[PDB]
């Protein structure tokens, strides 16, 4: 059940077993002894079962518009994620965009991704071009109690009389 | 004495058939032409072997050609103590025109382990001018 | 036999105090990660530290990132036995795509003397990646 | 125990006097300044002339200035046993900025002959930034 | 009359015969015997008299928008040539060029050079953007018993009454 | 007074004299001996005291539209400038620019900057785009016994009657 792995004694071939996610192999097992597995010192991890002789280095160094997502500990690495309003792709990490007069907001920005603008649907409009706004409704002077002088798809909404 | 050596060379590349998102691993030439492996150096589909611990130089260029936002070559090192490669190479280039070819160089040395892997990853397969061995290839050396 | 060998990895920078217009030195890692030092071969302070008189390989990658006109690398000789230091490679790109990176990528043999010292110098040293190991790196051995 | 090396650097290179529609090949220094050969390495007239059969490392840095469509170098090997030479390293870029420059590094392991003769062709002689030994140089050394 | 080359005879200074194209040395001369040429293998050449203890590799790989025109003989190396409607120039191989109204074709498109497009001479026209149209003369109205209502030069021919 | 150096002699530890500019040490001291110095052979140099055993070689070449500033000299390195109508920056050797109508040069071209120009005050004008032409007043009709029909700022001076 315990991950295993083969090693060459200084005697032989014996099974010795692999060590827990934040150690690493300090010595290997022997026919007396099983494996000694020592913690990973500071700003090292080990996120898996290894047989490493030397635990793996926090190398992530987040820099530009980013900061941690994770820290460094003792079972991973250091991440980084790009900052509130910026977002990363192909290698950069560039501020989101805004959704100009006529689209919408479906899809806030994320880390990840870029905030996805849509046109309004007739009978919607957006009026400002910054990533917030969705696609709001138009005013009903129907249900209002006035009559539409002027519509516009586009912005502005509706102006009734 | 009788230090391990190995230089490769580009062949045709085989269309991945899924994305893991991941930079697929390119294939090389062995034996014909400049390609050679010697003293104990296996190449085994995209991996050269490591037959011996000891200090190595890995050197590769990879030549990109368009006819995406980035061109990325990787030298990436498996070992058997842990599933997760080390990235010891990255050389990263970002690309503005609509036809272009350009190499990118990477050299370094670095402590490697008998039974350590070596293959080298790019972002975009289908971008790698494999038409000659002179443009696209991979070697290592003891020292 | 044990021959003096260093790999260094890039670091955070510091910002410099004050511009002599001359090119700033970057710091390295020296022990931790992808980067050692062995066989008397020191690096202290921006420096690599030549223990041993003989032919060198000498190479160098910094990764260049904008988010000027040119950027350049310089590997550069410091002696006590003469106030100037020598230029012994120059990596210098012209750039022209707000958002770009390029790596710059520099290796070659010389004859050094023991005491030399060794140092990598840039243009710009707010433009240099620092992120990862494998992007920007420093390293020499005695052939 | 004595291997041969040489580093060779950019001298001012004098104009081809008829076009073969062929890459001409970079003159070099091979004794001033950076530049040196030991140990049965000569250098002749744009050759370096390999004294010893085994592996070497080759590199060449080319640095270009424009105040073309591609810029490219190649280093080929030249033996006297076939007329045609082998082109063993190729790097070629596309240019696209009318004041611009770019280095272009090449190097790997190649197995060669005693007699076998190495020279560095250009695309464009007229090109090649010759003002310093750092950015233009050619060298090669026996592993 | 048969080329040669000198050898060092592991006992001697000799001079031993080359090997033709399709050949290259398998052993060495001896004071005893000639040069043994031995065929090149599947997939390598040697294109010229030699003294090559290797053949070469057919290294040329066609690729993009190429197709073979010499394939890999014993003889000589494989090569790539740019296909029907592509040329190849400074190191790229693109798709030929379409002649504008106005201008004809007095090249046709090589897998070497790219169509050339001049201007049609005062009395000529060109109808088409494609790059297979000339200069196609004008309409004579004289000669076939009409008047010239509209001419024009640049394109349309004319128009007769 | 004089600058020593530390000498490992083939024999103890040592001080010895170090050498001045234009020459290198072609002999280290010993007890008997003080420090031999030789002169830079030519296309060499050394510029301080030293104590190198190699002077350094003169390595620039003037390139593109560069001339000599500086000739190799035994204690200089050669040097180059940008030539008359060319400045340097960046790493490149460009030439001047000229100031367009409406703005004058304050400050001529220099091997070491560019024309810097800048727009003339309220009563003064430039004619011609060169880099020659600084800010130069306008005409006095009044002082000259005239009137100004038309008077322009950018260009053209003044039309008097």
């Amino acid at each position: 059940e315990t991950p295993t792995y083969p090693w060459r004694d200084a005697e032989e071939r014996l099974v010795c077993a692999q060590c827990p996610p934040g150690t690493f192999v300090q010595r290997p097992c022997r026919r007396d002894s099983p494996t000694t597995c020592g913690p990973c010192p500071p700003r090292h991890y080990t996120q898996f079962w290894n047989y490493l002789e030397r635990c793996r280095y926090c190398n992530v160094l987040c820099g530009e518009r980013e900061e941690e997502a994770r820290a460094c500990h003792a079972t991973h690495n250091r991440a980084c994620r790009c900052r509130t309003g910026f977002f990363a792709h192909a290698g950069f990490c560039l501020e989101h965009a805004s959704c100009p007069p006529g689209a919408g907001v479906i899809a806030p920005g994320t880390p990840s991704q870029n905030t996805q603008c849509q046109p309004c649907p007739p009978g919607t409009f957006s009026a400002s071009s910054s990533s917030s706004e969705q696609c709001q409704p138009h005013r009903n002077c129907t249900a209002l109690g006035l009559a539409l002088n002027v519509p516009g798809s586009s912005s502005h909404d509706t102006l009734c009389t | 004495g009788d230090k391990p050596r190995a230089h490769l060379t580009v062949v045709r590349q085989t269309p991945t058939q899924h994305f893991k998102n991941q930079f697929p691993a390119l294939h090389w030439e062995h034996e014909l032409g400049l390609a050679f492996t010697k003293n104990r150096m296996n190449y085994t589909n995209k991996f050269l072997l490591i037959p011996e611990s000891g200090d190595y130089f890995i050197y590769s260029q990879v030549t990109f050609r368009g006819m995406p936002d980035s061109i990325t070559v990787v030298i990436t090192k498996v070992t058997d103590s842990y599933p997760e490669p080390t990235q010891l190479l990255m050389g990263t280039k970002s690309v503005s025109g609509s036809n272009w070819f350009q190499p990118i160089y990477l050299g370094a040395m670095f402590s490697l382990q008998e039974g350590d892997k070596l293959m080298v990853n790019v972002s975009d397969i289908s971008l790698v001018d494999y038409t000659k061995e002179d443009k696209t290839f991979f070697g290592a050396f003891l020292l």
